[PDB]
């Protein structure tokens, strides 16, 4: 009975809009089995048959009574369902492994160009071409607007 | 390449100070002034200069040239170095900004594998409720079980007990009633203790 | 002694009951198979004078995993 003790909120962030239902059973689920195991105690109280040998007038059927009971083998369930769980979540652990090598792909790739925007020339010894490949977006449209002065009049 | 921040330091908008400079070793402060003074005399005593209606037009001109820049050359260069300022600005505050959205870009990229980090509570919860429901129904067992064959020895204790009450009632009550069915020595007894009495 | 004879005598008379599962009753029967219906009725309806056999259910269980 060693227990994963749980966030409830943290078990909220991890789940999808599509599910949302599925956890909130989970947790409602989780709330009964805790107070239903509150509300029992663990090995039932075996009653000393003393009170059952000396006031049972009846022949000798108390002794079977306490012989099939200090026999009897009471089925244990077994799991049969912890086991795909873990399955799924070895699967779970591979797709995200594999997107957090991808976000850090990602992050790589922002902190070079954070370095490169970092250490940009001073804008006053800067020509046109350093800032058309710093910021590209400031590049005149000599495509679409091939005559001077390459862009809408009204943009001046 | 950052252009220089002065120019080349002229008079009067028309003698760089490199020609006065350049006058100081052998002539003195006064050796350029001289010069223009004797060019000037020069040009006017033998016409070369001619006077005529062009000095007047030239005079005109120069004086309203002196006057332009004197009075809107200080408003011109004030405009000229808010139009750079501005630029400046600008640009400085698109770098800020970019910058700005590239951390902001990297920050929530950490705080989605921290989320992805956080992913293994659902598996957890589902672990948790198996064993929960698996020992639930153990313990759910055993009270049965318990609680049934102590229902029977108790059924069997109940069943002896109310028998026997039964039947001492019936036996008390039937030993009075068949009593009754069964004494002069009573009746001088009864006097015997009435005398007693005392 | 009008009481003590009652007391020895009768009690004597219920020891001499070596045939007599009731002591003489004659009766006593007629509302004892009532008694004794209501009794085991209110503890139970099948036979309790046997071992109970066990039937156990088990848990249901669903599709869990991310769909």
């Amino acid at each position: 009975l060693a227990l994963k003790t749980i966030d409830w909120v943290a078990f909220a962030e991890i789940i999808p809009q599509n599910q949302k239902a599925i956890a909130s059973s989970l947790k409602s689920w989780n709330e009964t089995l805790t107070s239903r195991l509150a509300a029992l105690p663990e090995n039932p109280p075996a009653i000393d048959w003393a009170y059952y040998k000396a006031n049972v007038a009846k022949a000798g059927l108390v002794d079977d009574f306490e012989k099939k009971f200090n026999a009897l083998k009471v089925p244990v369930p077994e799991d049969k369902y912890t086991a795909q769980v873990d399955a799924e979540e070895k699967e779970d652990v591979k797709s995200c492994a594999e997107w957090v090598s991808l976000s850090k792909a990602r992050i790589v790739e922002y902190e070079k160009e954070m370095e490169k925007m970092k250490n940009l020339i001073p804008f006053d010894q800067m020509t046109i071409e350093d800032l058309n490949e710093a910021f590209p977006e400031t590049k005149l449209d000599k495509k679409k607007y091939p005559y001077w002065p390459h862009q809408p009049i009204e943009n001046l | 390449p950052p252009l220089p921040e002065y120019g080349g330091k002229v008079r009067y908008g028309l003698i760089p100070e490199e020609f006065f400079q350049f006058l100081y070793p052998k002539t003195g402060v006064t050796g350029p002034y001289v010069l223009g003074t004797g060019l000037i005399l020069y040009a006017l005593s033998k016409e070369i200069y001619v006077i005529s209606a062009e000095t007047f037009t030239a005079l005109s001109v120069l004086g309203v040239m002196v006057y332009g820049i004197k009075k809107y050359g200080p408003f011109v260069a004030d405009f000229a170095d808010k139009l750079n300022e501005q630029k400046l600005a600008q640009l400085e505050e698109a770098k800020q900004a970019s910058i700005q959205h590239i951390q902001n870009a990297i920050d929530t990229e950490k705080s989605q594998q921290a989320l992805v980090q956080k992913r293994h509570y659902l598996f957890d919860v589902q672990r948790n409720n198996i064993a929960m429901a698996l020992e639930v129904t153990y313990r759910e067992r055993l009270y049965r079980v318990y609680k049934e064959v102590k229902n029977r020895l108790d059924y069997h204790i109940s069943v002896q007990n109310m028998m026997r009450r039964k039947e001492q009632e019936h036996m008390i009550n039937w030993v009075e009633k068949h009593v009754v069915q069964s004494t002069i020595a009573k009746c001088i007894a009864d006097l015997k203790l009435l005398a007693k009495k005392a | 002694q009008k009481l003590f004879v009652d007391k020895i005598r009768e009690y004597k008379s219920k020891r001499q009951t070596s045939g007599g599962p009731v002591d003489a009753s004659s009766e006593y029967q007629q509302e004892l198979e009532r008694e004794l219906f209501k009794l085991k009725q209110m503890f139970g309806n099948a036979d309790m004078n046997t071992f109970p056999t066990f039937k156990f259910e088990d848990p249901k269980f669903e599709v869990i995993e991310k769909p």
